[PDB]
């Protein structure tokens, strides 16, 4: 079906085989070829679990969005972005879904001027889904790559990002900052307004559970509250506990797990010590859990390596502790010892005024010589094209002299 | 004198060129190969003085791709018509590898150096920044290969060229040894940027501290050396 | 608050003005060009610039804006971040002749940015003086000269900041690029030596009789923070861990010479 | 309006624009010019007659701003036209008038009624979005020249008072206040009628703000040495409690005056930071867990959450080990002579780190 409906699309888009109706102006036909089969293609494909055919059916529209470029946008554009989010979640990721909610937000902010509405319930619902569903998963881990050669596989991030209109995929907590730049933190529903004040603003490595437990478990009540939300929050809760564990790898050196159980409540205590192993095996941190005395060790430095932090930006808050690496002492010895002379000193203002006098003396001496440089460089620079063009062209003309001298001996 | 083999003298690159090189970011992506600009200069006191460069652009949507020479022709007139010259004595790139003179750069250089012999190729140590020595590299092509220049042979006919035994560890010239004479207005910036306020020096110095503490610098260089070099070793 | 107030200049603007003023561009002491970059609503973010066919005289001005279309078309392809912003000139800030350059720039739509690079010997001149017009209503005789002066905040995008400092070090003393991290090393302990000079003067101000108001708890915070960075805290477990890290780094630096040796040995047998 | 590439016939050029303004400014245009090519008589009209918000007048005001200060007084005629900005009560367009007349251009500063008058205007007319913009350039020009006429330093202390009052923001108010108070013991307003009554308001800021530490911005420089604490100011009564580790001290040292300003609740906070810092200063590196709990006289996992508040404060900052090293050496609070003797240590300590190590470094390379 799909390959034949695609074959029909390919027979008409730019072929101009006959007088057949052009895609470029005849909107009743053109929007039937863009939308009206393909909405049902995508719905049928994902309902029948045909994920590759469903992605080929988002490429079926994108292969028009790259070619049918001279007409206006199709009518009621919002009907693309609100639907495609549920196929792009399973075929892509929850992150690309939340970035699709950003694209939907920045479009539908204006498009409600033609899609006329006065409903209050949609305003807070649009934003609450678009900010909360971001932090959910960076770790689409390289286990699909590491067992064989590197390749040019950057294509596989680029293709997904291209359908959202980017050369590279979505990028960390800045995706929430780009929303909170606007009135979003006041359009969002009163039960969740303060959530990111606890998750990222207040620097609380092991005192956040008392705040988040009410707001998260209350948004986990699904029957009146957009059931897809409660397919992000259950792991946002454990991801917030991992935000504690990842900040605490930078704030604790050791702990008896019987104390950590009182600091960080979880669904099951044995599964919290599993979650610490699991995150460390996933390279979110590196810690001695599973230990003999049931004391977790994070280490003060040890053989410190980037497995102990997130290198993609910081998912933990911006409080790393001190650790050693190449030139850490050396470059601090250059700058910090000089800054404790350049910032406070009584002395350096006299030295740097004497250096200003040397700079002034160099210019006072050498701007007399500008009178001797000027007329010479002016005549040389006027003549440089007239002179050097007689030299730079000679490897064009000497070919015939080389050939004639060779032909003479032959 | 201080000449190498053939008529071509040592190069010098004026700081005004180095700033016009550095205005271009590293951020194309992870990495792809592009010739970022031509180097323009003239035979002067001890050296070929590179006075100025204009950046030569290419398409950069995912891969690199070429475009019409309407750019270079109109832009080399744009440099000429203020006061009169067009003087392409080399070209430059700032690609991710470090400093690395690849087989394609040798082929592109072979076409360039056989056409104009008063020329050099430039590479710069990127925001990759291992930074021990030599932030700017010169390299000329040997005259001994240019005497046997059209193209190389997909056949044993290269054996008559191989028996010349031409250099492949060949000499690289020292770019900077003495003052470029246009030091003088940027010398007068330094007092204004230093003596009266802390506002404008420290933001150039703050980079060193975080070149040490931040993620895996020598570790990622030795990691790429564990990938680049073993692939070349296995190939030979 | 109404508009533009500050310019966030940087080195390549000044390098391109100086590379237009030296060399030459028809005019001797008076040289002109069109600055390029962008703005952010109270700041100007000047990114790069180029000179244009020009001639100013005590009764004449020539701005061939058609070349600043060509150069703009070209520089747009170089990077999308540039916009035609205004103009720059050398030598003097106020003249009647400079009102003509504003008319030639008023043939383009946007807010103008007049920069004067005032190359005096004296320290009483800031190197570049930045201006924008006010009372730009509806046409009188030509255009107004009641310009609003602009401050500077510098600090545009990253990689250029090392480029100007390498040149500023070269302006003080010419040196060869193979030594650059050894130069960062031997000016490293020099900072600790001039620190030993200043720390002496700050102790010595209490040693003699009275003084030290310039230091006390701010210098105390600087030094406590300094020793909480470099070196770290002082167990001997740190000394052994520091030694094991140097023995690992040395074993890696050794392995880099082992690989230089094997880069040689395979390169050598194929050459026989 | 018409642009100035007309001849600089200053009074007539300004007056020609009053005819496009109000009729009461036009009959004093004609009557102002026909009497004389006048000074003060032409130069004051738009400053007194209405010029009101239903029309724009920034263009002709800017022509007045350059053409009054040259042919007559600068210092008096800059005070004129600023009264009417404060009277109309609009922040956008008066700021264009006040921004065009920037410092050290179109003439000279004249040491310094213009910047005083213009900063006084921008503070009084508009919100913080305007009023903040001159603070760096004016505190720089205060350092480039502090006013030799003493009354003008009282006036720029008064502008810093209008600054800390126009600011609703506590830490910018404490910044603008402690900047005035740093100058207040140096040079002018140091009289008992001025500095010594402001000492009370400094005690209000120092007691009520938990971000003040306790006494650290009073000990770091002159203000406690100039403003007495064993006077009935009670400044050093903070230095008493800040060493002495209890709510008992302040509660017993008290008065109904400072209690009525809110002091009853915040006195609990001093005990935390002073014991958390000073116990680690006495032990010197690695304190044990029950010591912190029994100095602070509180729970165990509460002290975990208070080590987090100490880490948010950067009173301590590194990784914390769980039986020993419960707080860690990132010292930032007052230890007056213990920090001075460790600075007296430091040059001798540094003497090897700067000679001995450089004798290996510079030798090797």
């Amino acid at each position: 079906k799909l390959c034949d409906n695609l074959r029909m699309h390919l027979s008409q888009i730019q072929r101009h085989h006959n007088q057949s109706t052009a895609i470029n102006l005849n909107n009743p036909e053109s929007q039937s070829m863009h939308l009206e089969t393909r909405l049902v293609q995508l719905d049928s494909a994902i309902s029948m679990e045909l994920w590759q055919e469903a992605f080929k059916a988002v490429e079926d529209i994108h292969g028009l969005f790259s070619l049918s470029k001279k007409p206006p946008k199709p009518q009621l554009m919002a009907n693309y972005y609100n639907k495609v989010s549920t196929v792009f979640w399973k075929s892509g990721n929850a992150l690309f879904h939340a970035s699709t909610l950003h694209r939907l937000y920045h479009l539908s902010r204006e498009m409600r001027k033609n899609l006329t509405q006065d409903e209050m319930q949609r305003m807070s619902t649009r934003v609450l889904l678009a900010t909360l569903s971001i932090p959910i998963t960076p770790e689409r881990t390289d286990i699909a790559r590491l067992l064989d050669m590197d390749g040019i596989i950057v294509e596989k991030q680029r293709r997904l990002a291209t359908l959202l209109g980017l050369q590279a995929p979505p990028t960390r907590i800045g995706l929430i900052n780009d929303m909170v730049r606007f009135n979003v933190l006041q359009y969002v529903v009163p039960e969740v307004k303060d959530l990111y004040n606890w998750l990222e603003v207040e620097f609380n490595p092991l005192k956040l559970c008392e705040r988040v437990t009410k707001v998260l478990n209350w948004v986990r009540e699904q029957p009146e509250k957009e059931p897809e939300l409660q397919q992000y929050v259950p792991q946002l809760q454990s991801n917030t506990i991992l935000r504690l564990l990842q900040q605490v790898a930078q704030i604790y050196q050791s702990i008896e797990f019987s104390r950590l159980t009182s600091l960080v409540p979880f669904v099951d205590a044995f599964q919290l010590e599993r979650a610490i192993v699991d995150a460390a095996r996933h390279c979110d941190l590196q810690v001695r859990i599973d230990h003999t005395s049931r004391t977790l060790s994070f280490g003060s430095d040890l053989n410190y390596a980037t497995r102990e932090d997130a290198p993609i930006g910081p998912h933990l808050q911006s409080m790393p502790s001190e650790q050693i690496r190449n030139q850490l002492t050396a470059m601090s010895s250059v700058l910090a010892k000089a800054l404790e002379v350049i910032k406070p000193a009584h002395i350096l203002q006299e030295k740097e005024e004497q250096h200003q006098l040397a700079v002034t003396a160099y210019l006072k001496n050498s701007r007399k010589e500008h009178q001797r440089i000027l007329a010479r460089r002016q005549t040389i620079e006027e003549r440089k094209e007239r002179l050097e063009s007689l030299n730079i062209q000679r490897e064009k003309e000497e070919l015939e002299q080389r050939e004639a001298e060779l032909q003479k001996v032959r | 004198g201080g000449s190498g083999d053939s008529a071509v003298k040592q190069v010098q690159i004026d700081g005004l060129v180095v700033l016009k090189i550095i205005k271009h970011y590293q951020e194309e992506g992870q990495g792809t190969e592009v010739v970022q600009g031509v180097l323009l200069g003239l035979v002067v006191e001890d050296r070929l003085e590179i006075t100025n460069c204009f950046p030569f652009p290419q398409h950069t949507e995912d891969d690199a791709d070429f475009d019409e020479v309407q750019y270079q022709m109109e832009m080399m007139r744009s440099l000429r018509h203020v006061n009169i010259d067009h003087l392409h004595v080399g070209w430059y790139q700032s690609t991710y590898y470090g400093s690395f003179v690849t087989r394609a750069l040798l082929d592109s250089q072979f076409s360039y150096q056989h056409a104009i012999e008063e020329s050099v190729v430039l590479i710069y140590d990127p925001i990759k920044t291992a930074q021990g020595s030599l932030s700017l590299k010169a390299y000329r092509l040997t005259p001994k290969l240019m005497e046997v220049c059209k193209e190389k042979d997909f056949s044993p006919e290269a054996l008559k060229k191989a028996n010349i035994t031409f250099e492949h560890m060949f000499e690289e010239v020292p770019i900077v040894i003495k003052n470029s004479h246009l030091i003088n207005v940027l010398m007068w910036e330094l007092e204004k940027k230093s003596a009266v306020a802390d506002k404008h020096e420290l933001l150039s110095l703050a980079s060193s501290n975080h070149l040490g503490k931040n993620l895996q610098l020598l570790m990622d260089r030795v990691d790429e050396m564990s990938q680049d070099i073993v692939k070349y070793n296995t190939y030979m | 608050f109404p508009g533009g107030r500050v310019v966030r200049l940087h080195p390549v603007i000044l390098a391109s003005i100086v590379d237009s003023y030296e060399r030459r561009n028809e005019g001797a002491a008076r040289v002109i060009g069109t600055l390029l970059g962008t703005v952010d609503k109270h700041s100007v973010e000047v990114t790069n610039c180029f000179s244009v066919p020009h001639n100013e005289s005590e009764d004449e001005v020539a701005v061939d804006m058609e070349f600043a279309k060509n150069m703009y078309e070209l520089h747009k392809k170089v990077s999308p971040n540039e916009l035609i912003l205004g103009w720059y000139a050398t030598g003097h800030d106020i003249t009647e002749h400079s009102v003509l350059i504003h008319e030639y720039y008023s043939r383009e739509a946007p807010n103008p940015i007049h920069l004067t690079v005032d190359t005096s010997l004296q320290n009483g001149r800031m190197s570049i003086k930045a201006y924008v017009s006010t009372s730009m209503g509806v046409p009188g005789r030509t255009m107004g000269v009641m310009f609003t002066p602009l401050t500077v905040k510098y600090a545009y995008y990253d990689t250029e900041r090392i480029g100007v400092d390498l040149i500023m070090k070269t302006c003080f003393s010419p040196n060869r690029v193979i030594g650059l991290s050894s130069d960062l090393q031997q000016v490293g302990g020099a900072s600790a030596r001039i620190q030993d000079a200043l720390s002496t003067v700050l102790q010595y101000a209490e040693d003699v009789l009275s003084g030290k108001v310039s230091a006390d708890n701010t210098v105390g915070r600087f030094l406590m923070s300094l020793v909480n960075q470099v070196p770290k805290i002082v167990p001997d477990d740190f000394e052994t861990m520091l030694n094991s890290n140097i023995n690992d780094l040395l074993m890696v630096t050794y392995l880099a010479n082992l690989t230089q040796s094997q880069i040689a040995l395979n390169e050598k047998l194929v050459n026989l | 309006f018409i642009d100035i590439s007309e001849e600089d016939q200053a009074a007539e050029l300004r007056a020609y624009l009053k005819s496009k303004g109000a009729e009461i400014s036009e009959e004093n245009s004609e009557g102002g010019l026909h009497v004389d090519l006048a000074q003060i008589i032409e130069a004051c009209d738009v400053c007194l007659k209405e010029d009101d918000k239903d029309v724009e007048s920034v263009m002709n005001s800017v022509v007045s701003l350059l053409l009054i200060l040259e042919p007559d007084k600068q210092e008096a005629l800059i005070e004129s036209l600023c009264e009417k900005l404060v009277k109309f009560r609009e922040g956008e367009r008066p700021s264009l008038r006040l921004q065009l007349l920037s410092n050290l251009f179109h003439g000279m500063d004249k040491n310094t009624p213009v910047r005083y008058t213009v900063y006084c205007s921008l503070i009084k007319v508009a919100a913080s979005c305007g009023a903040i913009q001159y603070i760096p350039t004016e505190l720089d020009q205060v350092r480039k020249w502090i006013s030799d006429w003493n009354l003008t330093t009282e006036k720029k202390h008064t502008l810093l008072r209008l600054l800390y009052e126009a600011l609703v923001d506590c830490k910018k108010s404490d910044a603008a206040s402690k900047v005035m108070v740093e100058l207040l013991g140096s040079y002018t307003e140091d009289n008992a009628s001025q500095a010594r009554v402001d000492a009370h308001r400094c005690i209000v800021r120092a007691l009520k703000d938990p971000n003040a530490f306790l006494f650290d911005h009073l000990l770091t420089l002159k203000p406690v040495k100039f403003l007495e604490g064993e006077l009935i100011h009670d400044l050093l009564t903070i230095f008493v409690s800040a060493k002495l580790a209890s709510y008992v001290k302040f509660y017993q040292n008290n008065k109904d005056f400072i209690d009525s300003l809110g002091l009853l609740h915040e006195q609990n906070m001093a005990k935390m930071r002073l014991l958390t810092f000073m116990g680690m200063a006495v032990e010197n590196k690695e304190i044990s867990f029950d010591t912190m709990q029994q100095e602070l006289q509180i729970g165990a996992d509460d002290v975990e959450a208070f080590v987090i508040d100490a880490v948010r404060t950067k009173m301590v900052y590194c990784k914390i080990d769980q039986t020993q090293r419960k707080v860690v050496v990132s010292h930032s609070t007052h230890r007056t002579f213990g920090k001075q003797q460790w600075q007296q240590l430091y040059d001798t300590l540094n003497a090897w780190k700067q000679n001995l190590n450089k004798v290996k470094n510079s030798l090797l390379s």
